[PDB]
């Protein structure tokens, strides 16, 4: 977007044009609640943009092949003329990931981490029974930052006897970081929050 | 100069090196293997990083023949002179010799074609792109191009043929920095107290130019210090003192921030009483990533970088944020709440865009949200807006935050008296992870801050402040401040009286405590009880989602 | 002109002189140590401080070759003929001696490059670029420049190499309006009468540029004075009176009351007539204001000695009709800090963004001109309490007071700006504005009592003629509940 | 000869207005 | 005048700035006189487009810059003032700003009886009681 | 006419009224008369654009000033008279405001408009002046 | 080449691409290749000059003014179709044009072959997009 | 046509078309692609003040009419569509007019001998021109 006239529309017709010359290509709209507003004042230049971007997408055949990825958080504001069949028709809803996909992604972030051999992640994930993946990432995190912590103190206690071989006591992960870990976590998505995600996907 | 005078860029160097030798030391190789290297280079970055130098370096070291074109000499008044300019150029350039063309600001002379509306630089860009390539087009002479804006080129123009190849001369690190110090240093004497690796270590933004500019500051205070004392007893025995870098280094910030510079202001952690564990771990949270690096690489992990202030209003959440900006080493950026809106279409997403790459160009930076509920507010609750420009603002924040960036360091703090009406999306782990509630303080946090508040004012001997800090109960740090205010005001009032008094024909050395006393009369609770109990109500509905643990 | 005509900015004077003249004059320092000094100034400042005056100085003092590049001077209507006019001016201060370029109102020709459209601007720039830091760049020539808004200019030229270091040229402090006004008096006859301690006591928000406008308006009060008492003297003014002109105290108090701040012109509020003994009643109050708002003002060295900084903020807040605007109309014309007044909802506007921005221009306006009382009738209307809408004209009113709360106590530079507060309905207001810090001290002004009352009437009726036996007691005694406005 | 002349007129911007909603 | 300045070329407007100021300073003591000042001096940071930018600047150094003026006086007329730039409103540039605005019943009185000097009136027409019936009336 | 001189260029539309009044005041005593004049009369507040405010000025220095106006009169013409400057309204600009808006009125356009053609015998205007009640004229 | 069609002295240009095209049909059934038509293309709106209305009107009177006997076409080269004067589009001028697009997985092998064809070697899938 | 009267010329040209058929005879004419002369009001201001005072300035003695034609129906001006210049549209909304075609084209060709253009004008549908 832009505030001269024209230059938004000139700047969607310039991205499709470069996307459709390279095809095959996978234009990623993120955070379409910007873009695909509501119609529903501002000189309507959104509805000029909105309207750029139909004309623009309805040029679309098996030929060119240009694949287009929408990314919303609230989906109640996209306009449904982008919904409608013949235009976008699949959509994908994301939960929030059972204890095997708990698991599974404690077990894919800390794939490049050193951890204690004899650590078991079940726990975690059958005490964490509303989390998201932002929760995880942020619950790996401060253990992290906690061994970090530990690490630093220890080698700070080393140059002191130093003063008066292995770089810290332990470079993997300790089960105590953990289990002082979990007084710091959140669940960041209220049931209100997902009340209303529950009857869109009914919808 | 040559090219032990550039510094901080290795691959780089090694790249425009071997294309602008290989191609006239050993051209034998290059139709052995039967294909010729590209021939067109273009530097692009920020300014000040060593393009212009590094142009110089080649002309310098090459011995082939060198022609330097600057942005605008091209084009004149007569019609078809600028075409004219360029084929003369070149003429003179591919007949006399192997040479190196190098366009200097290239930007100036080739729009993107579709956005001009003049007709003489179309006809210029069109001549360099047909001049660039075709039949008869080129033999065996190398073209060099720098520019600040790549963006700004047409496309048709940085193809293979003409531009084949793009080096990036970006913003060096650690090592660079002191590489550069090391290079700037070499001819100045110097005094034994020096640290370059620390200074380096300390100069978080700082690029190409702005390392020569501190060079020169911590220069010109010696000749200022050594000049009123006052013959060869003074030329020399200068020695450039490590003092001297340490106050250049206090004044000077990064060229790239030198639009957004934050006005001084002088706190510590002294100053800011109480909250010690708070303090602690914003120490432990904004400078561990930044001191210990390979440790944290080490691990696999990317740091955690968000974090909100909330809480009852006047606790110290912007004092907060004044002891960050001033006693950390990592660069800061005061943003207001409204202060990025704008009348215009688009231009506040303009604003955040720009202000968010400042601070990751010159990274490590601290970002300060002030009142972030402000510009960062719940979607759609609006029914009559503006054309949902607010929307749109607090989308972009979403995507810059935390989307297709890079995950370098910039943290982002955020204050806001007001956790409630952020949008969810905000509060997310991954943009502000963890929310620090900031309590009203307890007995001892209270005598706490009336001691850092009056470390400053003389106190009488047998004052004490244990008696004002019990006596208040569900006070706040503003209403503290308004006390210890009050009863100075009334010491001065009592001072000027007294002068008054003995001018009618250090009379109050102290504030009595007769004053703190008679000052405490008019003191009262700034936060009502509704907004605690919201508060707390708040605090514990957070503690309440997480559950079974 | 010379060096000793330019008072006011000592350090920044001192910090020019530094890379204008001792690169000339001892070249022997910097070959010694190594390195070579800058060659880059950009000097900025709100307007009238003394740029082009320093500029004219250094033209005039230095025996370095001077050049003069006014901004918009180049431009020429055939394509590539402004940068033509740039390579003769750089040419020419190369090819003759060690020169110094001075570009004036450099904001003209040197914007974001980005942001502007036109061909002929970006090309003019890129020139600027290239002839300030290229191949070969400059061979001691020192380059100054001047302007009013330094943030719109291309941050390629605020760059090393380019401009090496801004000078902050701002608004002079008592010592420096002291020096102004002994620089702009030492040619004019004065009186014996005339101490300029007081006057550049009394004299706030002055750039500098004003003293020369208050010294002149002084010099036309006397030769009024003087053209009134004698005659019109069509043919020939008599030579005896020229011999005795003189300045008097009272042509400088006369020009001082009449003028303002260069700075708040735009805001000058109409001059109403109030004084202290036209509120009756509120005594407390009224000393207590009196105090708070001169003892941070005329005494900062005792407050600097206790290490505390002065209170700023006060509400008022009662029934209508008791005096809070009568006590804001009588501060603002018998104070000696500036006053910017004004009403409720005066800072709206219907584009999105412009009230936060208004504010922040009063704001800082208040800021600049410092000390300054800042007087805001009916808060009600521009400090609502904020969330408290469940229905919204698109959250406007959240940001305008979120804009209020941050500008009075934020990310901010401490000074001397004091709020005052008038209000009918305290219990919508935010609480978060209501805190120390914003509006300190909430003061009440209940309706008079008996002995106010008395003091009421009599304060209105200070030029009316009564009875000699008229008695206003029982009139005090007969309201029992009313108002000042009853 | 012939002789070239530079010219840059102006251009055209998009404001944004506040409305207020009586519900 | 205020708009006849400017012209279709981009530096016509500065160069015929340059020209006049240096035609009223060439031969004698001079007075310039600006209509709708207004017009060619928009308040900066709030106007797009660089040709009023440049032309304003161009009038800041012309009226107040190195060697600024010699003998010349300079007067300008607004409606409204407040949409001027205030590097425009300074002492130098414009030092008294003085504010002609409504006459009173004195002034309005005056107006009158000047004003019907050539005209040819009846003896019945008084002019001091006609003038106190006009109230918001000016010139 | 209104739209016709406003232009894009800058330093255009004024020298287009400018030729425009240069040449009503060159040959003879004449009558300009500018249409909708609405369009390039803003009122100088709620604009944005600097060339309506800048014709605005030309305008109101053409027509009044120095040796302003020698024996020509100037007729305007809007829908919305209220969106016009107030200095436009002034005396010696625009000093006279004409109100132009009936049955007797209808029937003499009728009568006028069909002077040139036999319609018939038996047409009577009456019920025309009656049943187009809402017609401008 | 479409810059450098304009010359020094006045109307110097129409006399060279006059005597240029003459000589191109007199000699034989010769093949003319222009560069760069967006050059000479700016859709008639962009141009606000006088060289540009002679020199692409004399271009036109040229383009019309071929008798069938010289047996000489143009073949014309634009990267930017659409920005294209339609006044030149007309039939008996400029026909017939070509969509050259993107080549298939098969036309970057053949291609990857033409290329490699001159060097001492020791693809078509994982390259997608690339074009000549 | 529509954008072939560009070059102060194109009100020279609209001047010079109309005093060239006012001059002749009563005769007619033909203004192809209107929507780029006319670009809806809200150079090209200036010649569509030309062509409304030069359709408004035909008295009786011209005798001349004027023919237009348009792709879209909506990017006209309401001046131009007026009561005096352009009243009467009509609405142009087949396989025998396309069998007429076909038989004006292809009839200048060495064609065949076992050929039936009534199929080739039945099973061409939605082709023009
Ligand atoms: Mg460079
Ligand atoms: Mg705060
Ligand atoms: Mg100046
Ligand atoms: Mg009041």
């Amino acid at each position: 977007l832009s505030m001269w006239y024209g230059e938004s529309e000139s700047n969607i017709r310039d991205i499709f044009d470069k996307a459709r010359a390279a095809a095959p290509t996978v234009v990623f709209l993120d955070e379409l609640d910007s873009i695909a507003k509501a119609r529903g004042d501002a000189g309507g230049a959104s509805d000029r943009v909105v309207n750029q971007l139909l004309t623009e997408m309805d040029g679309m055949n098996a030929k060119k092949n240009v694949f287009v990825i929408g990314a919303t958080n609230r989906p109640d504001q996209i306009d449904p003329a982008i919904l409608r069949p013949g235009r976008l028709d699949q959509l994908i809803y994301v939960p929030l990931p059972d204890e095997n996909a708990r698991l599974s992604i404690l077990n894919a972030q800390l794939r490049k981490t050193p951890l204690e051999p004899g650590l078991e992640l079940t726990a975690i994930a059958k005490a964490t029974q509303g989390f998201s993946g932002a929760d995880l990432l942020y619950i790996v995190q401060r253990a992290a930052k906690y061994a970090i912590k530990d690490s630093i103190e220890a080698h700070r206690q080393h140059e002191a006897e130093k003063e008066v071989p292995e770089v810290d006591p332990v470079p993997y992960i300790t089960k105590e970081h953990f289990a002082e870990a979990m007084k710091t976590a959140k669940r960041s998505v209220s049931d209100a929050e997902l009340r209303r995600y529950e009857a869109y996907s009914q919808q | 100069v040559g090219y032990d005078d550039i510094g901080g860029c290795r691959k780089q160097m090694a790249q425009i090196r071997e294309m602008v030798e290989l191609p006239l030391r050993h051209p034998q190789l290059f139709k052995a293997i039967g294909i010729k290297p590209p021939r067109g280079v273009l530097m692009y970055g920020p300014p000040g990083t060593g393009k212009t130098l590094m142009a110089r370096a080649v002309a310098n070291e090459t011995g082939a023949f060198f022609f330097l074109i600057n942005g605008p000499e091209v084009m004149s008044k007569m019609a078809g002179e600028s075409e004219s300019n360029l084929r003369k150029a070149f003429e003179e350039a591919e007949k006399n010799a192997p040479a190196i063309i190098f366009i200097d600001e290239i930007d100036s002379i080739a729009p993107k074609r579709d956005k001009t509306n003049g007709e003489v630089e179309r006809r210029v860009v069109s001549q360099l792109l047909t001049l660039m390539d075709g039949m008869k087009a080129r033999s065996n002479v190398v073209v060099i191009a720098a520019t600040n804006r790549p963006n700004s080129i047409d496309p048709a123009l940085r193809r293979f043929g003409r531009f084949d190849r793009e080096v990036d001369i970006g913003i060096p690190d650690a090592t660079g920095r002191l590489e550069v110090l090391r290079i700037h240093t070499k001819n100045m004497k110097l005094a034994d107290d020096v640290d370059l690796e620390a200074l380096a270590a300390e100069t978080h933004g700082y690029v190409g130019a702005d390392i020569a500019s501190l060079c020169s500051e911590a220069a010109m205070q010696q000749i200022r210090e050594k000049m009123d004392l006052i013959d060869a007893e003074v030329l020399d025995s200068l020695g450039v003192t490590m003092d001297n870098f340490r106050f250049a280094l206090g004044n000077s910030n990064p060229s790239a921030l030198r639009e957004t510079v934050v006005e001084s202001v002088n706190v510590t952690w002294d100053d800011v009483g109480g909250l010690d564990e708070i303090k602690e771990e914003l120490k432990e949270t904004v400078e561990y990533p930044v001191l210990h690096p390979d440790q944290y690489t080490k691990f696999g992990l990317s740091p955690s970088k968000g974090v909100l202030f909330y809480g009852p209003p006047g606790t110290g959440k912007t004092l907060l944020a004044k002891a960050v900006a001033t006693e950390v080493s990592a660069n800061f950026i005061s943003v207001k709440g409204p202060e990025l809106l704008s009348m215009w279409y688009g231009e506040s997403e303009s604003n955040i865009r720009d202000i968010f790459d400042k601070a990751r160009a010159a990274a490590p930076t601290v970002v300060f949200l002030d009142e972030l509920d402000s510009i960062a507010k719940a979607r759609g609750g609006s029914l009559g807006d503006a054309g949902g420009a607010s929307d749109r603002v607090v989308n972009q924040l979403l995507t810059e935050m935390d989307g297709m960036n890079a995950k370098k360091n910039v943290f982002v703090i955020g204050a806001t008296n007001r956790p409630d009406q952020i949008d969810p999306a905000i509060l997310r782990p991954g943009r502000l992870d963890q929310l620090i509630y900031v309590p009203l303080p307890d007995e001892n946090a209270r005598l706490s801050i009336l001691n850092a508040q009056l470390r400053k004012t003389p106190l009488e001997p047998g004052l004490e402040l244990t008696a004002i800090a019990k006596a208040t109960q569900g006070f706040s740090g503003a209403d503290l401040l308004y006390i210890v205010q009050r009863a100075a005001k009334y010491a001065i009032k009592d001072s000027i009286e007294a002068h008054r008094q003995h001018e009618a024909e250090d009379p109050v050395p102290y504030i009595t405590k007769e004053h703190f006393a008679e000052a405490m009369k008019t003191a009262k609770r700034s936060v009502s009880d509704a907004e605690l109990r919201r508060y707390e109500a708040y605090s514990q509905q957070m503690k309440a989602s997480r559950g079974q643990f | 002109v010379g060096y000793d005509d330019i008072g006011g900015c000592r350090k920044q004077m001192a910090q020019i002189r530094e890379m204008v003249e001792l690169p000339l004059r001892h070249p022997q320092l910097f070959k010694a140590i190594g390195i070579k000094p800058p060659r880059g100034v950009l000097m900025y400042g709100p307007p009238g401080t003394g740029k082009t005056l320093m500029a004219r100085a250094v033209a005039n003092e230095t025996g370095a070759f001077f050049f003069l590049i006014n901004g918009p001077e180049v431009m020429s209507k055939m394509a590539g003929e402004s940068e033509s006019n740039l390579r003769k001016a750089f040419e020419e201060a190369e090819k003759n001696a060690p020169a110094i370029i001075f570009i004036d109102e450099i904001d003209s020709i040197a914007p974001k490059r980005d942001k502007t459209n036109g061909e002929v601007e970006r090309r003019v720039v890129s020139q600027l670029l290239t002839l300030m830091d290229g191949m070969k760049a400059r061979s001691n020539v020192v380059v100054i420049a001047a302007t009013n808004r330094p943030n719109s200019i291309d941050p390629a030229l605020r760059r090393f190499g380019r401009f090496d270091r801004e000078v902050d040229i701002g608004i002079p402090d008592a010592t420096g309006r002291l020096e102004v006004l002994r620089i702009h008096t030492k040619n004019m006859k004065l009186a014996d009468d005339v101490d300029l301690e007081a006057l550049a006591a009394e004299t706030h928000g002055y750039v500098g540029a004003d003293i020369a406008s208050l010294c002149s308006e002084a010099a036309m009060q006397q030769i009024r004075e003087k053209m009134d008492l004698i005659d019109l003297d069509e043919d020939e003014i008599d030579a005896e009176v020229l011999d005795s002109l003189g300045v008097t105290m009272d042509n400088f108090r006369f020009a001082l009351g009449n003028s303002n701040p260069s700075a708040l012109r735009e805001t000058v509020v109409e001059s109403v007539n109030v004084t202290w003994d036209d509120v009756g009643g509120l005594d407390e109050i009224k000393e207590e204001l009196k105090e708070t708002v001169e003892y941070p003002v005329l005494h900062p060295d005792q407050y600097t000695k206790f290490g505390l900084s002065p209170s700023k903020g006060v509400l008022f807040y009662g029934p209508p009709g008791t005096g809070k605007t009568l006590l804001a109309k009588a501060v603002a014309t018998e104070v000696s800090a500036n006053f910017i007044s004004v009403k409720g909802p005066e800072l709206l506007s219907m584009w999105y963004g412009e009230s936060e921005s208004n504010i922040r221009d009063i704001f800082d306006k208040a800021r600049a001109a410092a000390p300054t009382v800042v007087f805001l009738d009916e808060l009600d209307s521009i400090a609502k309490a904020r969330g408290g809408s469940l229905g919204d004209a698109g959250g406007a009113s959240d940001r305008v007071v979120n804009q209020l709360l941050t500008e009075m106590d934020g990310m901010n530079a401490k000074k001397n700006v004091f709020v005052i507060g008038a209000t009918n309905r305290p219990d919508q207001i935010d609480p978060a504005i209501l805190r120390p810090g914003r509006l300190d001290q909430l003061i009440y002004v209940p309706l008079p009592d008996e002995n106010a009352r008395l003091s009421i009437l009599n304060a209105q009726l200070r030029k009316t003629p009564l009875e000699p036996g008229l008695e206003l007691t029982a009139i005090a005694k007969a309201t029992q509940g009313f108002s000042g406005a009853d | 000869a012939a002789a070239a002349a530079a010219a840059a007129a102006a251009a055209a911007a998009v404001a944004v207005a506040v409305a207020v909603a009586a519900a």
